[PDB]
This record gives structure tokens, sequence and C-alpha cells, in this order.
RNA sequence: AGUGAACCAGUACCGUGAGGGAAAGGUGAAAAGCACCCCGGAAGGGGAGUGAAAUAGAUCCUGAAACCGUGUGCCUACAACAAGUCAAAGCUCGUUAAUGAGUGAUGGCGUGCCUUUUGUAGAAUGAACCGGCGAGUUACGAUUGCAUGCGAGGUUAAGUCG
RNA sequence: AUCCGGGAGUCAGACUGCGAGUGAUAAGAUCCGUAGUCGAAAGGGAAACAGCCCAGACCACCAGCUAAGGUCCCAAAAUAU
RNA sequence: GGUGUAGUGGUAGGAGAGCGUUCUAAGGGCGUUGAAGGUCGAUCGUGAGGACGGCUGGAGCGCUUAGAAGUGAGAAUGCCG
């Protein structure tokens, strides 16, 4: 192996998911949160049970 | 390891803004006024497409229907008789020959009366 | 395997057999992959800060009031919004380092040098002496054995007229037996061992 | 002398010596084409033939297979905060004609 | 941006006071930083000179947009226009050479953008315009999918030499 | 279709057939059941018109046949029998 | 690779695959016979986007493969000019 053609295994790294980035993506306005609500808020959400 | 947002942002809108050309005043100068009048142009442009279509055959049909009426028929039976004789001439080529050949038109008309003779 | 033998100018003086739990094996090409990203990863000084909202030389009043003045209401004069205010979310202090388990560095070290042998991009030669540390006959050696390329030269131990000779020239770098890593054979175009050298490497990767 | 042919799914006006545009053909630049079908013989009388004229033919040669300049389709809905947008250019073939049926 | 502060900054400025607190980097390799003349009270300018370059002349590297002007090819004083889009005569040009470019009388069609809503052209909400900046990150845990090494086994932590 | 597992969003609906209650067998009223469209659906008809009638847009054409609704002129097709 | 058949409106939201910015490594390159940046053009691709030519400009910058992120702006009665 040289250090000008690496190359990691298939299947072995994916890339990420930004949310917020403009609408085609799928995820901007909103960022997968849906509508108002307290689950909508920043620190939003009940505690476990 | 900072990123400076440097020459993108221009490149895209001046792609914008030269789309906008010939519109009027601060339609042409202004980003967001271009923006928005461009997102109209092209909704346009999509309907107008089909209704292209819809424009001509309504001309060809008008001016065959003032041929015809010449030959002693008006435009309805004129086409059922071409079509109890199997002939199978568009709307386009019939407009033209009413245009540039009228010879042409009057054989077609006088086998459209001999067709619906019967 | 066997690979020939030099001296420091001459002839195959006959040949050398190497292990072939370490120099023949048939390399694994993901573990070294896995190798080289973490050798390098592990190199970094992760030395970066930056001053978040509460850490800037500013403000604790309340700009104007929250209504009436027209305005939009605000909260400090060092809010992120602001020009010359504190930073969401940026760099911190960091570490970056990992272990890989113990077995794939070995498997790693041993498909290295054996991609090296694979394709007779390894030289053995008796020994390397100098009176005084020279580069002039360094150089002249490296020739002798017709060596045109990017060289590890792999040294023993208190061989230290050899490493001041071979310093300082643009192709060549030194590492002793006690000391070769993953990223210093690949980097390389070849190897130049010696025969003491070789079989040190031997009695540690076993 | 006029002749008119059903080519691709149209009607085209025709004569010796003038070019034509024409949907994608699968003939090779410099190759001869007949169109079989001819739907009227014009010129000085006219043959008006039940769908087609029997045993009239036309001839030409294929000169330049192309594409049409670029039409955008872009599509939006007011306020649901989502659009989509296609290019398309379109092929075809130019033909010149050579005798009309003889 | 990086310290509030790259520059005479805890300064100017604000407050009785405790206290709050900025803006502002770049001629040229070398000042060779325009002797002399002309218009003008001066400012400023035009020659002539320096210099590889002055449209590098001190408001001095590059020099974008808003915004303000001057010159011209085409249109416009019987016309109700979300300003375009599709069809189209006349005039004027001649390109990364191809089913060419600018303008356009006249005809059909057509109630901005965003947010929140059962529902918006909305007489519901936001934006004067242009430029810059401005929002799911990291540490440590827990779980699942993928990937690699070992396999009835797997793996080391602190620490020592480096 | 069922079973195991990863990730959600929704918990303000509206009108139009049909069948009931409250109301005065009033309301573009209110509250239930059942079907559709709108929501999240462009295109033709209904002058203009979320929800009615027809019909579900991957793209190009200066080709053809029909739906609901129409054929004296505006405005395409019969001044039809 | 051929050929058939079937499909391809979409808000909340799930899944896939890519475009562009800055920096690191390795390799192969360009540059006062003029880099980046700026301006104009009638050019190419299914989209984000990519080239080539003129003028301006005066010292640095691409491409391939992998890595890391202060990585994309039209709206907050946003902040500064």
């Amino acid at each position: 192996m040289k250090l000008h053609e690496l190359k990691p295994a298939e299947g072995s790294r994916q890339v990420r998911n930004r949310v917020g980035r403009g609408t085609s993506s799928g995820n901007g306005k909103t960022a997968g949160r849906g509508q108002k609500g307290q689950k909508a808020r920043s620190g939003g959400g009940v505690r476990l049970g | 390891a900072r990123v400076k947002g440097g020459t993108v942002t221009r490149k895209r809108r001046k792609k914008v803004l030269k789309l906008a050309k010939g519109y009027y005043g601060s339609k042409h100068t202004l980003f967001k006024s271009a923006k928005e009048q461009v997102m109209n142009s092209y909704y346009y442009a999509f309907r107008d497409r089909r209704q292209k279509k819809r424009d001509f055959r309504k001309l060809w049909i008008a001016r065959i229907n003032a041929a015809a009426r010449m030959n002693g028929l008006s435009y309805s039976k004129l086409m059922h008789g071409l079509k109890l004789a199997e002939i199978d001439i568009n709307r386009k080529m019939l407009a033209d020959l009413a245009v540039n050949d009228a010879a042409a038109f009057t054989a077609l008309a006088e086998q459209a009366k001999d067709a619906l003779s019967k | 395997p066997n690979v020939a033998l030099f001296k420091q100018d001459g002839t195959q003086n006959g040949e050398i057999t190497l292990n072939e739990e370490i120099f023949g094996i048939e390399p694994n090409e993901s573990v070294v992959y896995d190798a080289i990203i973490m050798q390098r990863a592990s190199l970094r000084q992760g030395t970066h800060a930056v001053k978040n909202r509460s850490a800037v030389r500013g403000g604790g009043r309340k700009p104007w009031r929250q209504k009436g003045t027209g305005r939009a209401r605000q909260g400090s004069i060092r809010s992120p919004q602001w020009r010359g205010g504190g930073v969401v979310f940026g760099p911190t202090p960091r570490s970056y380092s990992y272990k890989l388990p113990k077995k794939v560095r070995r498997l790693a070290m041993k498909s290295v040098l054996s991609d090296k042998v694979a394709e007779n991009n390894l030289v053995a030669v008796e020994g390397l002496s100098f009176d005084a540390p020279k580069t002039k006959e360094f150089k002249q050696v490296l020739a002798n054995l017709s060596i045109d390329t990017k060289v590890l030269v792999v040294l023993e131990n208190g061989n230290d007229f050899a490493a001041l000779s071979a310093r300082n020239l643009p192709n060549v770098s030194v590492v002793t037996s006690d000391n070769v890593s993953v990223l210093d054979v690949v980097s390389a175009n070849k190897v130049l061992a010696t025969q003491t050298a070789l079989t040190q490497i031997e009695e540690v990767l076993a | 002398m006029y002749a008119i042919i059903k080519t691709g799914g149209k009607q085209v006006k025709v004569e010796v010596g003038q070019a034509i545009y024409v949907e994608k053909l699968n003939v090779e630049a410099g190759e001869k084409v007949v169109f079989d079908e001819v739907i009227l013989v014009g010129g000085e009388s006219t043959k008006v033939g039940a769908p087609t004229v029997a045993g009239a033919t036309v001839e030409g040669t294929v000169e330049k297979h192309g594409k049409q300049k670029k039409v955008v389709t872009f599509q939006y809905k007011p306020k649901k905060h989502s659009h989509r947008k296609q290019g398309h250019r379109q092929p075809y073939t130019k033909v010149m004609i050579e005798a009309i049926n003889a």
C-alpha cells in the first residue's frame, strides 16, 4: 500500500447528517422536529419514564 | 480550522441576476426582486409550453373553416367527409394548403363532398 | 524467503533466509489502512479554543428596555448575533488518539514488511562501517547498490558513525531496529537493512 | 413540386433541394433513407389518395445528428417550502431531399 | 477574526458616583514623494519630469454591490399594466458558429416572497436597499446497524522506558 | 398479511351526499355515524371561486382520439334535422 | 450489454446517492512568456455546478486519492457598515 492510494473497506465509514441546511436535503427549516410543542424546544422533552 | 464564506455567494447571486436581463427597473438590479421574478417566469414557461399546442390548433381550425365555407361546406361536415373517405391529413397541412394551394384544397373538398353524398 | 546479500560495494555474497512468519505471510490490507489512520491521528496537538458567550469581556446589563422603543428585544452587547460577540459551538481542546487491539498491531507490522519483501524492495547488506562520519562515502555506498528512490535505512545499535553519515541526505531516513513503526515502512520505497539489524527485528516481532 | 410524408409522429412538407429536421432515425450520417408513406403528391396536379399514394417514395441523405437547445423545467408550490429542477436537450437528425417519387 | 485593545486602549467618549467603553493595519525594490512652466486668492488641475507601472501621488495594493452621472442602437404622448411568459412584423448588429444577438408595435394567458393556518392576493405576519457576520457541537455513559481481528472465549486500566 | 428490531411525525381539521340528536326539523351553527374531495393536488368546466362536476403533471413536439361542459359574436365547434 | 412489461403529483417525516468551501498527508504539476481575486461572453452537464477565451491585476495556486471540520444564508420589529 502506498500513501497516495488509500482505501478503507467497503461499508466501514459513513458520512454524517447536517440538519438546517436548506429545504431539498430533507431536514431544513425545523430540522426533523415537526411543528410546535415541548419537544420542539432546545432542551425540550420529558424525563425518562 | 475556520472557513470564511468568501466567493461562493457572489457567484450564485450573479448567476441569478444574469437571468433577469431586460426586466424593468429594480427587477434586473436587486437580488431579491430578481429571485422572485425569475421563479415566476419558470412557472409561466412550463405552463405555456402546454398552452402553445392548443393555440395553433385553434388557429388552423379557424382558417380551415374560412376556406371550406368558400367551397360549399362547413368545418364539421368536411371533417366527417374526409374521415368517411379515409384521408389522414393534419389540420396543419390542411391550413397550409388553404392558404397556398387553393386547387389542392378544392380537390380535397370535392372528395369529401362525394364521400358524404352516399 | 531468501534475499540476496551484498557488501558495501560488491556482489551477491550468497543469500540470507529470513522467517516465514514475519517476512512471508500474505498481507492484510484493511489492517494496514487502520494502522496508518490511527498513527496519523495520533500525532495531533489539539490545542484550539474560542470564547463562548460568557467568556467574552463584556456586559451583564440589558442594553435597552424590553418594550416601547420600537426596537428588537436584546439581552446583551455580547450575543452570538452581535458584532464582536461570543461564538456558539467552536473548537475545544481535545485528544484525537485511540488504540487498536494488540493482535492487529502485530498483524500490520508483519504485513507491511512482508509486502516489502514480496516485491524485491528490501536490500540486505553485511555491514555499514565508517572510520569517520562522512556524507560523501555514504552517497557512494548508496549508488554502489543502485538505490535511486526514497529509502528507509534500518540500523542496529550504537552504529553512530553510519547514522551521522546518512543524515542530511534528502532521500534518506534513518531508524534503529528497536524503533520501526508502520508509517516508516509504508512511506519509503525501499528498505536498506543490515544483517545484524534483520535478526534483531526477527527477535522482537517473534 | 409538393409531397407530404409521415415522419416521427407528425407530417412534413417536402421538396427536392431543401433540408428538413426530424426526430432521431437510427441511420449514420452520409447514408440514404427511404420515406415509404406519402400522403399527397401535389405540384401541378394533386394525387389525393386514401391514406397513402400507391407506390410513391421519397429519397434523402442524412447529414447530421444534433441536439436542440436546452429546456429547463422548474416547479415549486407557493408557501410549501419545496421545489425541483430539471434540464433537457432533445435529439434530432437533419435530412436532405433528393428525387421525390418518379 | 484573534485579547476590550496588531495603531500612544482601559484611551476618546458617557455618568454625581460606583461603573460602562469604542472606532481606527497595507504607496514603492528604493522617497527616487513631482525641479520648471501655465490657469487660478487658494484649493484643484494641465504639461514637463521620477519610476518596470502614477488610472502606484499620500482619502495612495486589489477595488465587488447598493446609489449618482455622461454618450448612444431600438421603443414610447387614445392608454388601466404582480410588470412577466408564450406568439410576432419592423429596425440594428454579427458570436465559445448554431435551429445566432439586442430592441420590439400588436395578440392570448396570468392576484409577489416568507411565516402561521380548517382556510390567504390577503384589508392577517416580517423585510427600505446592498455588503459582511449570524443557529443540532463536544466530553463522558447507554443501546442498535455496518466494518475489521481473535473465537468458548475476547480484552487490558493506572503506571514504567520512548 | 403476520413476527422481531432502528427512526419518526400527528392528538386545532374544513366543506359536500346521505341518517340522527341539540336548535325554531334557523345558521357558512353545534355534536356524532358513513362516503368523497381539500389538507398534502397542478390541468378542463362552473364569469371570478380550498372542499362541487370531469380528471391524478418524469421530459420534448407548430401530430391524433375523447371526458365534464358546449357549437349566433366576444370565444374553438351545427345560424344541425 | 439487448429486448419486453410495469412505474415515476406531494406538506410533516423516514431511506439512498451526490455537488461546493477551508485545512492536513502522499503523489504528479503550473506560475513575471504573469498565480489568486475582479469584470464580460452567443459554452458544457439530469441538479447542486464545471470549463475555455478577452480585459483588469501583481505573487502565489490547482489536480488525484484518503483524512478533519468555526463547511453553504433571503427573512429572526436580527447586529455592524
